[PDB]
Protein backbone atom coordinates (compact mmCIF):
# COMPACT_ATOMS: atom_id res chain seq x y z
CA UNK A 1 0.00 0.00 0.00
CA UNK A 2 1.39 3.40 -1.09
CA UNK A 3 2.01 6.16 1.46
CA UNK A 4 -0.55 8.56 -0.02
CA UNK A 5 -3.37 6.10 0.66
CA UNK A 6 -2.94 6.30 4.43
CA UNK A 7 -4.55 9.59 5.44
CA UNK A 8 -5.06 8.29 8.98
CA UNK B 1 -27.43 4.62 38.95
CA UNK B 2 -29.79 3.61 41.77
CA UNK B 3 -27.64 5.10 44.53
CA UNK B 4 -26.60 8.04 42.34
CA UNK B 5 -30.13 9.36 41.83
CA UNK B 6 -31.00 8.47 45.43
CA UNK B 7 -28.12 10.66 46.56
CA UNK B 8 -29.15 13.38 44.11
CA UNK B 9 -32.67 13.41 45.58
CA UNK B 10 -31.42 13.60 49.16
CA UNK B 11 -28.66 16.15 48.51
CA UNK B 12 -31.08 18.44 46.68
CA UNK B 13 -33.54 18.08 49.56
CA UNK B 14 -30.76 19.10 51.96
CA UNK B 15 -30.05 22.23 49.92
CA UNK B 16 -33.75 23.11 49.99
CA UNK B 17 -33.64 22.51 53.76
CA UNK B 18 -36.91 20.60 53.39
CA UNK B 19 -37.62 17.61 55.63
CA UNK B 20 -39.20 14.27 54.70
CA UNK B 21 -42.16 15.00 56.96
CA UNK B 22 -42.80 18.29 55.16
CA UNK B 23 -43.11 16.66 51.73
CA UNK B 24 -46.14 14.53 52.61
CA UNK B 25 -48.41 15.41 55.53
CA UNK B 26 -50.84 12.75 54.34
CA UNK B 27 -48.10 10.31 53.37
CA UNK B 28 -50.61 8.65 51.05
CA UNK B 29 -48.86 9.32 47.73
CA UNK B 30 -45.44 8.76 49.29
CA UNK B 31 -44.87 6.58 52.33
CA UNK B 32 -41.97 7.94 54.39
CA UNK B 33 -40.60 4.39 54.43
CA UNK B 34 -40.35 4.44 50.63
CA UNK B 35 -38.36 7.68 50.36
CA UNK B 36 -35.94 6.67 53.12
CA UNK B 37 -35.34 3.36 51.35
CA UNK B 38 -34.85 5.21 48.05
CA UNK B 39 -32.30 7.59 49.56
CA UNK B 40 -30.47 4.53 50.91
CA UNK B 41 -30.06 3.50 47.27
CA UNK B 42 -31.23 -0.03 48.04
CA UNK B 43 -34.45 0.43 46.07
CA UNK B 44 -34.93 1.78 42.55
CA UNK B 45 -37.24 4.82 42.64
CA UNK B 46 -40.27 4.01 40.49
CA UNK B 47 -41.04 6.56 37.76
CA UNK B 48 -44.17 7.78 39.57
CA UNK B 49 -42.00 8.65 42.57
CA UNK B 50 -39.62 10.64 40.37
CA UNK B 51 -42.56 12.63 38.99
CA UNK B 52 -43.82 13.46 42.49
CA UNK B 53 -40.51 14.43 44.10
CA UNK B 54 -39.77 16.74 41.17
CA UNK B 55 -43.27 18.23 41.12
CA UNK B 56 -42.82 19.16 44.78
CA UNK B 57 -39.21 20.30 44.36
CA UNK B 58 -40.39 22.91 41.86
CA UNK B 59 -37.81 21.59 39.41
CA UNK B 60 -38.49 19.61 36.23
CA UNK B 61 -37.41 15.98 35.90
CA UNK B 62 -35.49 16.88 32.75
CA UNK B 63 -33.05 19.60 33.79
CA UNK B 64 -31.45 17.92 36.82
CA UNK B 65 -31.44 14.40 35.38
CA UNK B 66 -30.07 15.68 32.07
CA UNK B 67 -27.22 17.16 34.12
CA UNK B 68 -23.87 10.13 31.93
CA UNK B 69 -22.00 12.47 29.58
CA UNK B 70 -18.90 12.08 27.43
CA UNK B 71 -15.87 14.18 28.46
CA UNK B 72 -14.49 16.69 25.95
CA UNK B 73 -10.95 15.38 26.43
CA UNK B 74 -11.80 12.22 24.47
CA UNK B 75 -12.72 14.26 21.40
CA UNK B 76 -9.36 16.01 21.66
CA UNK B 77 -7.62 12.64 21.50
CA UNK B 78 -9.98 11.53 18.72
CA UNK B 79 -9.04 14.66 16.78
CA UNK B 80 -5.41 13.62 17.16
CA UNK B 81 -6.31 10.25 15.64
CA UNK B 82 -8.08 11.29 12.44
CA UNK B 83 -6.97 14.85 11.66
CA UNK B 84 -3.27 13.97 11.60
CA UNK B 85 -2.18 12.14 8.42
CA UNK B 86 0.69 9.74 9.10
CA UNK B 87 1.26 8.68 5.48
CA UNK B 88 2.34 5.24 6.69
CA UNK B 89 5.31 6.64 8.61
CA UNK B 90 7.03 4.28 11.06
CA UNK B 91 6.87 6.48 14.16
CA UNK B 92 3.74 8.47 13.31
CA UNK B 93 1.58 5.34 13.43
CA UNK B 94 3.16 3.88 16.57
CA UNK B 95 2.40 7.15 18.34
CA UNK B 96 -1.26 6.79 17.34
CA UNK B 97 -1.49 3.11 18.31
CA UNK B 98 -0.07 4.10 21.70
CA UNK B 99 -2.77 6.76 21.79
CA UNK B 100 -5.56 4.30 20.97
CA UNK B 101 -4.52 2.10 23.89
CA UNK B 102 -4.51 5.24 26.04
CA UNK B 103 -8.03 6.08 24.85
CA UNK B 104 -9.10 2.52 25.66
CA UNK B 105 -7.38 2.76 29.04
CA UNK B 106 -9.25 5.99 29.78
CA UNK B 107 -12.67 5.94 28.07
CA UNK B 108 -13.54 2.29 27.33
CA UNK B 109 -16.68 2.23 29.50
CA UNK B 110 -18.33 5.53 28.59
CA UNK B 111 -18.25 5.52 24.77
CA UNK B 112 -21.26 4.32 22.73
CA UNK B 113 -20.88 1.00 20.89
CA UNK B 114 -20.58 2.86 17.58
CA UNK B 115 -17.62 4.84 18.92
CA UNK B 116 -15.77 1.72 20.09
CA UNK B 117 -16.48 0.33 16.62
CA UNK B 118 -14.89 3.42 15.08
CA UNK B 119 -11.79 3.02 17.24
CA UNK B 120 -11.48 -0.69 16.45
CA UNK B 121 -11.66 -0.44 12.65
CA UNK B 122 -9.08 2.30 12.03
CA UNK B 123 -6.79 0.56 14.52
CA UNK B 124 -6.67 -2.35 12.08
CA UNK B 125 -6.01 0.09 9.24
CA UNK B 126 -3.08 1.68 11.07
CA UNK B 127 -1.54 -1.68 11.99
CA UNK B 128 -2.19 -2.93 8.46
CA UNK B 129 0.83 -4.14 6.48
CA UNK B 130 -0.07 -6.13 3.36
CA UNK B 131 -2.79 -8.34 1.88
CA UNK B 132 -0.86 -11.59 2.28
CA UNK B 133 -0.07 -11.25 5.98
CA UNK B 134 -3.46 -10.07 7.25
CA UNK B 135 -7.01 -11.52 7.39
CA UNK B 136 -9.73 -10.55 4.90
CA UNK B 137 -12.34 -7.87 5.57
CA UNK B 138 -15.05 -10.53 5.77
CA UNK B 139 -13.26 -12.78 8.26
CA UNK B 140 -13.03 -9.95 10.79
CA UNK B 141 -16.41 -8.35 9.99
CA UNK B 142 -18.69 -10.75 8.09
CA UNK B 143 -21.95 -9.26 9.36
CA UNK B 144 -20.93 -5.63 8.84
CA UNK B 145 -19.44 -6.15 5.37
CA UNK B 146 -22.57 -7.82 4.00
CA UNK B 147 -24.69 -4.93 5.26
CA UNK B 148 -22.63 -2.13 3.71
CA UNK B 149 -22.77 -3.80 0.28
CA UNK B 150 -26.56 -3.55 0.24
CA UNK B 151 -26.91 -0.26 2.11
CA UNK B 152 -27.59 3.02 0.29
CA UNK B 153 -26.27 5.58 2.78
CA UNK B 154 -23.06 4.87 4.70
CA UNK B 155 -22.07 6.22 8.11
CA UNK B 156 -18.60 7.15 9.34
CA UNK B 157 -17.97 3.58 10.48
CA UNK B 158 -19.14 2.08 7.18
CA UNK B 159 -16.62 4.21 5.29
CA UNK B 160 -13.89 2.88 7.58
CA UNK B 161 -14.51 -0.83 6.96
CA UNK B 162 -14.83 -0.13 3.23
CA UNK B 163 -11.48 1.65 3.49
CA UNK B 164 -10.02 -1.45 5.14
CA UNK B 165 -11.51 -3.46 2.28
CA UNK B 166 -9.44 -1.31 -0.08
CA UNK B 167 -6.18 -1.89 1.81
CA UNK B 168 -6.66 -5.64 1.47
CA UNK B 169 -7.16 -5.28 -2.29
CA UNK B 170 -4.00 -3.36 -3.22
CA UNK B 171 -1.43 -5.15 -5.36
CA UNK B 172 -3.82 -8.07 -5.50
CA UNK B 173 -5.16 -9.63 -8.69
CA UNK B 174 -7.79 -12.39 -8.68
CA UNK B 175 -10.50 -10.09 -7.33
CA UNK B 176 -14.25 -9.65 -7.71
CA UNK B 177 -14.47 -6.65 -10.03
CA UNK B 178 -18.24 -6.29 -9.65
CA UNK B 179 -18.24 -5.93 -5.86
CA UNK B 180 -15.52 -3.31 -6.29
CA UNK B 181 -17.37 -1.33 -8.96
CA UNK B 182 -20.63 -1.48 -7.00
CA UNK B 183 -18.97 -0.03 -3.91
CA UNK B 184 -17.12 2.77 -5.72
CA UNK B 185 -20.47 3.75 -7.23
CA UNK B 186 -22.23 3.96 -3.87
CA UNK B 187 -19.29 5.91 -2.42
CA UNK B 188 -19.34 8.62 -5.11
CA UNK B 189 -23.08 9.13 -4.64
CA UNK B 190 -22.66 9.90 -0.93
CA UNK B 191 -23.63 13.48 -0.10
CA UNK B 192 -20.96 15.50 1.72
CA UNK B 193 -22.11 16.46 5.25
CA UNK B 194 -20.79 19.03 7.72
CA UNK B 195 -19.21 16.39 9.96
CA UNK B 196 -15.41 16.36 9.76
CA UNK B 197 -14.92 12.68 10.59
CA UNK B 198 -17.23 11.54 7.78
CA UNK B 199 -15.40 13.64 5.19
CA UNK B 200 -12.02 12.41 6.42
CA UNK B 201 -13.26 8.82 6.27
CA UNK B 202 -14.75 9.45 2.83
CA UNK B 203 -11.47 11.06 1.74
CA UNK B 204 -9.52 7.96 2.77
CA UNK B 205 -11.83 5.84 0.62
CA UNK B 206 -11.62 8.09 -2.44
CA UNK B 207 -7.82 8.14 -2.20
CA UNK B 208 -7.87 4.36 -1.84
CA UNK B 209 -10.25 3.97 -4.78
CA UNK B 210 -7.98 5.98 -7.08
CA UNK B 211 -5.00 4.12 -5.63
CA UNK B 212 -6.31 0.71 -6.66
CA UNK B 213 -7.43 2.17 -9.99
CA UNK B 214 -3.90 3.30 -10.85
CA UNK B 215 -2.29 0.02 -9.79
CA UNK B 216 -4.79 -2.01 -11.81
CA UNK B 217 -4.50 0.51 -14.66
CA UNK B 218 -8.27 1.07 -14.62
CA UNK B 219 -9.40 4.65 -15.20
CA UNK B 220 -13.19 4.40 -15.23
CA UNK B 221 -14.83 7.48 -13.69
CA UNK B 222 -11.38 8.67 -12.61
CA UNK B 223 -12.42 12.26 -13.31
CA UNK B 224 -15.48 11.71 -11.12
CA UNK B 225 -13.34 10.49 -8.22
CA UNK B 226 -11.13 13.59 -8.20
CA UNK B 227 -14.16 15.86 -8.60
CA UNK B 228 -15.47 14.28 -5.40
CA UNK B 229 -12.11 14.78 -3.70
CA UNK B 230 -11.95 18.47 -4.62
CA UNK B 231 -15.59 18.93 -3.64
CA UNK B 232 -14.85 17.43 -0.23
CA UNK B 233 -11.84 19.70 0.27
CA UNK B 234 -13.84 22.78 -0.79
CA UNK B 235 -16.58 22.01 1.74
CA UNK B 236 -14.34 20.69 4.52
CA UNK B 237 -11.51 23.20 3.98
CA UNK B 238 -9.00 20.37 4.35
CA UNK B 239 -6.30 22.13 2.31
CA UNK B 240 -3.75 19.91 4.06
CA UNK B 241 -5.09 17.02 1.96
CA UNK B 242 -4.83 18.85 -1.38
CA UNK B 243 -1.23 17.74 -2.05
CA UNK B 244 -2.52 14.16 -2.23
CA UNK B 245 -4.86 15.01 -5.10
CA UNK B 246 -1.97 16.55 -7.03
CA UNK B 247 -0.18 13.21 -6.67
CA UNK B 248 -3.19 11.43 -8.16
CA UNK B 249 -3.39 13.79 -11.14
CA UNK B 250 0.34 13.23 -11.58
CA UNK B 251 0.28 9.44 -11.94
CA UNK B 252 -2.85 9.73 -14.08
CA UNK B 253 -1.33 12.14 -16.60
CA UNK B 254 1.78 9.95 -16.55
CA UNK B 255 0.11 6.58 -17.12
CA UNK B 256 -3.19 7.28 -18.89
CA UNK B 257 -2.30 10.28 -21.06
CA UNK B 258 1.35 9.23 -21.22
CA UNK B 259 2.26 12.83 -20.45
CA UNK B 260 5.42 13.73 -18.55
CA UNK B 261 5.23 17.50 -18.98
CA UNK B 262 2.06 17.79 -16.91
CA UNK B 263 2.96 14.81 -14.72
CA UNK B 264 6.07 16.62 -13.51
CA UNK B 265 4.22 19.86 -12.74
CA UNK B 266 1.65 17.95 -10.68
CA UNK B 267 4.44 16.40 -8.63
CA UNK B 268 6.03 19.85 -8.38
CA UNK B 269 2.90 21.47 -6.96
CA UNK B 270 2.66 18.66 -4.41
CA UNK B 271 6.29 18.98 -3.30
CA UNK B 272 5.90 22.75 -2.93
CA UNK B 273 2.71 22.30 -0.90
CA UNK B 274 4.41 19.68 1.28
CA UNK B 275 7.13 22.27 1.90
CA UNK B 276 4.90 25.16 2.96
CA UNK B 277 3.07 22.82 5.33
CA UNK B 278 6.45 22.16 6.97
CA UNK B 279 5.69 18.43 6.78
CA UNK B 280 9.09 16.75 6.53
CA UNK B 281 7.97 13.13 6.17
CA UNK B 282 5.38 14.12 3.56
CA UNK B 283 7.86 16.05 1.42
CA UNK B 284 10.59 13.40 1.37
CA UNK B 285 8.08 10.68 0.47
CA UNK B 286 6.19 12.47 -2.31
CA UNK B 287 9.42 13.59 -3.98
CA UNK B 288 10.75 10.04 -3.74
CA UNK B 289 7.74 8.91 -5.75
CA UNK B 290 8.72 11.52 -8.33
CA UNK B 291 12.14 9.93 -8.79
CA UNK B 292 10.54 6.48 -8.65
CA UNK B 293 8.42 7.39 -11.68
CA UNK B 294 11.54 8.38 -13.61
CA UNK B 295 11.38 12.13 -12.99
CA UNK B 296 13.66 14.83 -11.59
Amino acid sequence: VPFFMIYY
Amino acid sequence: IKDSIGLRIKTERECQQMSREVLCLDGAELTVRQLIRIEKGESLPSLDKLSYIAKRLGKSMADLLDHIEIPDTYYEMKNRLIKFPTYGDKERVKQKLDLIEDVYNQFFDILPEEELLTLDILENILSFTSWEERPKVEEIYEDLFEQVKRKKKFSTNDLLVIDYYFYHLYGRKQYDKKIFDRIVDRVLKQNIPTDDAYNIALFNDLMAIAGLKISLESFKDFLTVIDKLLAVIEKSQFHSYKPGVYILEAKYELIHNGNKKKATENYDKAIMFASVLEDSVLEEKTRAEKAADGLG
